[PDB]
């Protein structure tokens, strides 16, 4: 506050609150896959190059 | 609960720090702010603070002097703190001379308003007014800041020296040719209830009487021509309602040895006054009597 | 340091939500029949004198001479109660529904509205429903009380059209900023007992000063030493243009229906403003009485 002149309005002690928040956004970005690489990568095929 | 601690003398307020002096003692910090003595801690006398526009607040530079609030059916003015010698112009009890003297002084826009709304409605002036007590301490700004007292003496701060009472000598009033003691201070309203003019007497009554049959008594008979005049309207005047042709209240007690004639002035007019030192304001409501 | 308080406890139990009801209530005004030190709750207020059959006048009877305290704070050990004194100042809540100005003579008044409302949902437990009284400016309190004894005195012409727009006229009240109204205290085409005598001690010492009059002021006119005495006879006489017991008993009968009203003929101011707090929920009084 400012100390006002003799007369003059006054000011007055103060308390204020205030209440910030949070949001919520949950992303994804999915992915596929064939049934080739699971197969393949998964399971273990015969002994060949 | 202990007989140390119950048959241990009462404290002294005056040797004990403040609550402020111990909280700064606590921490032990300093503030520039001189603390260690509170001022108006030893007040017995309750006051109280009222703005009031600047057209009124003349008479009222000097410490001492009525003020009544009003009540006014128009609704963001409506209740006015007028001095007592704004009252006093209105009334029919002072004379003319000091009439034309202390209008001469009230030229306000304020003021005649004031005076406009004291006999514009049908109500008379005991159930319209309504006393605050004396005023101490002046502002003197573009609105003025008065300080009034409710109950207690009336003292500038530190008690450096008392204040008293003014009262004008028209409105000052003594029905005994000695004095008591003790005297309480009284506000009179008495009515004539005449044709042409319907303006009350205004009176302080510096009494040693405290109790209300034997002051009423007295009234009576100091004021038999007005009721008289009562119920001469009454009979004259039929389905007419007029009622509280007196009024009364306890304003306070005084000394009963400082009363003495002094004088105010305001704008080099002088306006002799009685004057009461040391003096206590003790309010109360209007009574009335018929 | 502590202070001489009153302090009330509660039989209930309270939840958190019924103390932060009871919080909101710091400078409120409580009637207590008798100031004890250890009350229980069932005495805070008016609740022990709720009663169907009576009226507004015995309330208004009792509270002559209630101990009205106010409330320091509240704990969930205990609460705090203050007797005020005579010549101190107070912070009191303004509970009325009128706003008050600084100066104001101000009085205590029983609760018009009554029962159940919006506003009388207030600490209410099971058999219990704390009941404040109001705090009104003296010539309010003046004008209900006149108004509300004459509608009671309206009571036995119901039937007649013109009766009812009277009382509808008087129904409504106006003040500054205040247009409440009142409830009628005729109920089942009746009036509640308090009231009903009240009234008809009115009326009797009017029909008794009225009768006794003339034969006592001619008494009184042989011995003719005031001039007031004779204009006080011509009243009685320009107005119209018995055994001896039979003055006893009436004499005694209209000072009796006089002693009887003597708490409506006036009252006495209990609180007046020192100055009034912004929002006008509370106002820093001197206690009167």
């Amino acid at each position: 506050r400012v100390a006002s002149g003799a007369g003059l309005p006054t000011s007055r002690q103060t308390t204020i609150m205030v209440t910030k928040y949070s949001e919520k956004s949950p992303i994804t970005i999915p992915f596929e896959l064939s049934a080739a690489c699971l197969t393949y990568l998964r399971e273990t095929f015969e002994g060949t190059i | 609960m202990d007989a140390r601690a119950v048959a241990k003398r009462p404290r002294d307020p005056a040797d004990e720090d403040n609550e402020l002096v111990t909280a700064l003692k606590a921490k032990r910090e300093v503030n520039t702010i001189s603390v260690r003595y509170l001022y108006h801690a030893d007040h017995q006398a309750l006051t109280a603070r009222f703005f009031v526009p600047e057209g009124l607040v003349e008479f009222e530079a000097q410490p001492g002097a009525l003020l009544i609030r009003m009540e006014t059916g128009c609704d963001s003015p409506r209740h006015l703190y007028i001095s007592l010698y704004l009252l006093g112009i209105r009334a029919s009890n002072v004379s003319a001379s000091t009439r034309c003297l202390l209008e001469s002084v009230y030229t306000a826009s304020a003021a005649r308003a004031a005076l406009q709304w004291l006999d514009l409605g049908p109500h008379l002036l005991h159930r319209r007014l309504e006393t605050l007590g004396c005023v101490k301490t002046v502002s003197l700004g573009i609105t003025s800041l008065l300080t009034c007292v409710m109950r207690g003496y009336l003292y500038n701060t530190l008690k450096t020296e008392v204040f008293a009472l003014m009262i004008p000598k028209d409105m000052y009033l003594t029905w005994e040719e000695t004095r008591g003691r003790l005297q309480y201070v009284y506000l009179i309203i008495v009515y004539d209830y005449d044709g042409p003019e319907t303006r009350p007497g205004i009176y302080v009554l510096t009494s040693s009487i405290a109790h209300w049959q034997t002051l009423v008594d007295v009234a009576r008979g100091k004021f038999a021509r007005e009721r008289c005049s009562f119920v001469n309207r009454r009979i004259t005047r039929p389905r007419q309602i007029p009622l509280c042709t007196g009024v009364i209240q306890k304003l306070g007690w005084c000394l009963a040895d400082d009363i003495h004639t002094s004088f105010l002035v305001h704008k080099e007019l002088k306006l002799s006054v009685v004057r009461l030192d040391n003096f206590s304001v003790e309010l109360g409501d209007f009574r009335e009597f018929v | 340091a502590m202070e001489a308080n009153i302090f009330c406890t509660f039989d209930h139990k309270l939840s958190i939500a019924d103390v932060g009801k009871l919080t909101k209530l710091v400078a409120a005004v409580v009637p207590i029949p008798q100031r004890l030190h250890l009350i229980k709750h069932y005495q805070l207020g008016l609740h022990q004198f709720v009663d169907h059959t009576r009226g507004y006048v015995r309330l208004r009877g009792l509270l002559r001479n209630m101990t009205l305290t106010l409330m320091r704070r509240v704990e969930g050990n205990q609460i705090l109660l203050h007797v005020p004194t005579h010549g101190l100042l107070y912070t009191v809540l303004n509970t009325g529904p009128v706003t008050w100005e600084k100066g104001d003579a101000l009085c205590v008044l029983p609760p018009l509205f009554h029962g159940p409302l919006a506003r009388e949902n207030l600490l209410t437990l099971g058999q219990w429903e704390l009941v404040l009284p109001w705090i009104v400016p003296m010539p309010l309190a003046l004008e209900i009380n006149q108004r509300l004894l004459i509608m009671g005195l309206f009571s036995l012409d119901r039937s007649y059209e013109e009766v009812k727009a009277a009382v509808q006229q008087l129904q409504t009240i106006t003040f500054r900023d205040a247009t409440f109204t009142i409830p009628d205290p005729v109920i089942d085409q009746h009036l509640l007992i308090d009231m009903k005598t009240a009234c008809l001690s009115m009326s009797m010492v009017a029909n008794l000063a009225s009768e006794l009059t003339m034969t006592y002021v001619r008494k009184l006119a042989l011995e003719d030493s005031s001039m007031l005495l004779v204009k006080c006879q011509e009243l009685l006489m320009r107005l119209d243009r018995v055994s001896p017991d039979d003055e006893i008993a009436r004499l005694s009968a209209l000072f009796v229906m006089l002693r009887q009203l003597d708490d409506l003929i006036r009252e006495q101011v209990v609180f007046t403003v020192c100055d009034v707090s912004p929002d006008n929920k509370s106002a820093t009084c001197i206690f009167k009485g």
